[PDB]
């Protein structure tokens, strides 16, 4: 049909044929493949966790950096019209 | 295995209250509670032939219950606990029935 | 038919055949190849754990770096603004 | 006769509506959820766009 195989399982002493095998669960019954691999699951998940809260950190990074960035050009604006003023100001003076 | 036994067999539309033991690439264990909206399906509803092959398996609750469970089991078992939890419905049913249609 | 054999085990001293050999388990009786190997199991368990791990650390670090690649930017086209108005700022000051 | 077709008709349409909700939110984080809490779960229910 790495390429599947066939979709017949034969056997030509009796004619027979298994059409399909099913496999239902991987025991492993061993204490030491279980609570071993379980300290596995601790580890698979906290990468979880760090993976998303160091995205959510880079977003509050984000939101920090680009509120300092218009912080910038608004302290700069303002100082514009304060300038702009200052002008008069120093005529008169 | 063997818990009811009834004298009929219902064809209409239902439904199995089914828990599955599945575990995910990341070994997540985690048990589910499925439905299996199944329906058997006659395209002719007088043939002895085709009728009769409504009782060939003599268990088919339980026969769908493991299939669909072994399928979706096998499938989330290449997924990450993230990507099962994000497409869950969507991998658990293409699970079921595994194609491009 | 390296390459596989055939398909029969005849005996000519009484015409018995035998069609296939299946063997079902690998059972080795011995305590010491038993949860020695079963540490071997420890081992061959954490490499999988510290492998995901490792390629989620990189994927956080993917999200940090990329995050701080933006926020230079960021913090570069506001300050683009911010100088584009300090413009006025100084010639009116 | 099709009415009486799934005799526990309440059951199924909770259990069905509940699944494909709890599998929609699945994807959003919290905050998304209560962002869009009725939007969302009604876009859960019956997720197409028309």
């Amino acid at each position: 049909s790495l390429p599947k195989a066939r979709d017949q399982a034969v056997f030509p002493q009796n004619g027979l044929v298994v059409s399909s095998v099913d496999v239902q669960s991987v025991e492993p019954v061993d204490q030491r493949t279980r609570d071993a691999l379980q300290r596995s699951v601790q580890l698979a998940i906290e990468i979880t966790t760090n993976s998303q809260e160091a995205a959510a950190k880079h977003e509050a990074q984000r939101l920090e950096q680009e509120a300092r960035g218009r912080l910038e050009r608004q302290k700069i604006l303002d100082q514009s019209e304060a300038e702009k003023a200052r002008k008069e100001l120093l005529e008169l003076e | 295995p063997h818990a009811r036994r009834a004298l009929c067999l219902l064809l209409g539309p239902d439904f199995f209250t089914d828990v599955i033991t599945i575990e995910t690439a990341d070994h997540a264990r985690l048990q589910l509670q499925l439905a299996y909206n199944w329906h058997f399906e006659l395209k002719n509803r007088n043939d002895p032939a085709e009728a009769a092959k409504l009782f060939s398996v003599p268990d088919f609750v339980g026969d769908a219950c493991k299939a669909i469970a072994s399928r979706v089991r096998g499938a989330v078992a290449s997924v990450t606990f993230d990507d099962f939890h994000k497409n869950s419905a969507r991998i658990i049913r293409m699970a079921v029935f595994g194609f491009e249609m």
